[PDB]
């Protein structure tokens, strides 16, 4: 939270991981696992 | 090549300033001065309207004096506004140049009015009236008739010298002094809050490159002097504030960050914003005063930025206005209410005031013509002291009327149901005032064409244009009985003149009043009446 000192010199890096066999999608904030996850059916096409 | 200097507008403005200064230069021959003037004009042609804003402010300063050097700038501005009129007038504006910032519009209003008043007060000079014969007409065409300036108040102020009134002979409240003391303490606390927002933690260690001011110590350690030295700006400012006939009163008589954010959300009235503007302007005039006191040692090259705080660009306002707002909010919740017209937007419009001045000049025309015939009947006065007023009227006002109303005929005829013009429709008051002006001018010219002489063709052409501009339906349906009666009087007077004329053609009269009636009819009335009938039918 940066309602104070909102400007951040640091650059954010969001990482997206997908397991094609399990159809599972997960995210990392700066190497820290995020709570959000998705599950997709087989044959799904996904674009970054 | 200067056309696309958007990335170097700063250097362009510096160059324009330098060339303007060199034009305003002693020890320069006529040919030299002409070279500088030509270069400045040519650059202004190709330069974007936005860039010239600063030079327009400086010229708003200089030109209203109407001194010898005011000649060329009148031309520079005439050409600039004639070329770039759609940039100011139309909401869309020219493509690739944009639209006015509303500060240029405020400056344009001020320029128009200053030149107008100065030239009215000046004695007739053919050369000067000729330089303003290309006239404020370009400025008026650039200005929208419906332009409403955020602040419409008498400046009551005058190169530039601010003169404070010193009340130090009176006492000052020590309760007040302590109040500003605690306010400065709390402002130190907000300053620490601001460093925390900046994310830099003020530090015990001393270091210039962190910009962390080592000074930050327990408040108790401070040296007594620096306290009142740092105070003295605040004390001086508040002192000037209570000095300039602004009262502080108690609203309700007597008898670990900061949890509450001091936010701008609070609503403020237009007049309270005007008072904050005036207070910020007074703080900036005490500023410019100490600045000038420091600078007068060198005595030359006065800083151009030093100008009235409201006149200069609104960007600099934010800071002083914010301090004034937070202060007034603070003293309001405490209870120290600070107390120093409701003009409608319609009154604030440029066209409204322009028509007001035109009607006032029409009344002046009536009065000095009356005095003129009174002296002609007996006790003739050859002097004619209203000479300057007559010259102003004929040479300036009539051409201005013609051009302005020719350009903006649709705005006056426009109604919300049907909008002939691209943008805007005139108010009912403006319609009434133009109708009143037309009727007054008709009465003025009536039986006095010989008095007007060479200006009578101008009078009749202005009458034609005004007639085309009139929206009679609105006035007759919902309009003051004064204006309705004036228009009815015009019609009945025209009828009477025509019957008298047809009788004179019957030749029952011997064959002076008959010549006056015939010439007035033919030259002025019958054409104007024809034009009005055509406009009504259309």
């Amino acid at each position: 939270p940066g309602q104070q000192g909102r400007i951040s010199h640091t650059d954010l890096v969001i990482g997206c991981l997908v397991d094609l066999a399990t159809g599972l999608m997960t995210f990392t904030a700066n190497g820290k696992e995020s709570n959000t996850f998705f599950q997709v059916e087989p044959n799904t096409k996904l674009f970054p | 090549l200067f056309a696309g200097t958007e990335h170097r507008a700063i250097m362009v403005d510096s160059m324009l300033h330098t060339v303007y200064r060199l034009s305003r230069g002693r020890s320069l021959t006529k040919a030299q001065r002409d070279v500088i003037e030509d270069c400045l004009m040519a650059l202004c042609r190709y330069i974007r309207p936005s860039m010239l804003q600063h030079l327009l402010r400086r010229l708003v300063f200089d030109v209203p004096i109407l001194n010898e050097f005011a000649k060329m700038p009148l031309k520079l501005l005439t050409n600039h506004y004639e070329r770039c009129w759609k940039y100011y007038c139309l909401p869309t504006g020219w493509a690739n140049f944009g639209v006015t910032s509303e500060e240029e519009l405020h400056l344009t209003r001020k320029l128009f009015w200053g030149i107008f008043d100065s030239l009215a007060h000046k004695k007739y000079d053919q050369e000067l009236y000729r330089m303003a014969m290309p006239c404020l007409c370009a400025i008026a065409g650039a200005l929208p008739p419906d332009y409403v300036d955020a602040s419409y108040s008498s400046k009551a102020e005058k190169n530039f010298d601010p003169r404070p009134v010193e009340t130090l002979n009176v006492i000052i409240p020590e309760k007040l002094d302590s109040f500003i003391n605690k306010f400065a303490e709390y402002t130190h606390e907000k300053w620490a809050f601001d460093k925390i927002q900046n994310n830099w933690s003020y530090g015990e260690n001393v270091d210039e490159e962190l910009k962390t001011h080592p000074m930050l110590r327990p408040y108790k350690t401070f040296s007594e002097k620096d306290k009142e030295i740092y105070r003295w700006p605040i004390k001086e400012s508040l002192k000037a504030m209570i000095a300039w006939e602004w009262t502080i009163e108690k609203a309700r008589e007597g008898e670990y960050n900061p949890q509450p954010p001091d936010l701008s959300g609070v609503t403020l009235s237009r007049e309270l914003q005007a008072m904050a503007e005036q207070l910020a302007e007074n703080y900036h005039n005490t500023w410019g005063r100490k600045k000038k006191q420091e600078l007068e040692a060198k005595g030359g090259g006065t800083h151009p930025l030093l100008v009235p705080y409201d006149t200069l660009t609104a960007k600099e306002k934010a800071r002083d206005r914010e301090k004034a707002q937070e202060l007034l909010k603070f003293l309001q919740m405490n209870g120290y209410a600070v107390t120093r017209l409701d003009t409608s937007s319609i009154e604030k419009r440029f066209a409204f005031g322009f028509l007001q001045q035109l009607l006032r000049w029409m009344d002046i025309s009536q009065e000095f013509i009356a005095h003129l015939e009174a002296v002609v009947s007996s006790g003739r006065v050859e002097k004619s002291p209203h000479e300057q007023e007559i010259k102003f009227f004929a040479k300036i006002l009539l051409p201005l009327i013609n051009q302005y109303f020719t350009n903006h005929c649709l705005y006056f005829l426009s109604t919300p149901a049907k909008v002939l013009g691209s943008g805007g429709h005139a108010s009912n008051k403006e319609k009434e005032m133009i109708t009143s002006l037309f009727c007054k001018l008709a009465a003025l010219v009536r039986h006095r064409v010989s008095l007007f002489g060479t200006d009578a063709p101008a009078v009749v052409n202005c009458l034609h244009i005004l007639a085309r501009s009139l929206d009679a339906r609105t006035v007759m349906k919902s309009g003051p009985e004064i204006v309705k009666a004036g228009l009815r009087s015009f019609f009945e007077s025209a009828s009477e003149d025509i019957e008298k004329m047809v009788e004179n053609l019957r030749l029952g009269k011997v064959s002076k009043g008959v010549g006056q009636n015939l010439t007035y009819t033919t030259v002025a009335l019958l054409p104007v009446l024809t034009t009005l009938f055509q406009h009504i039918a259309q």
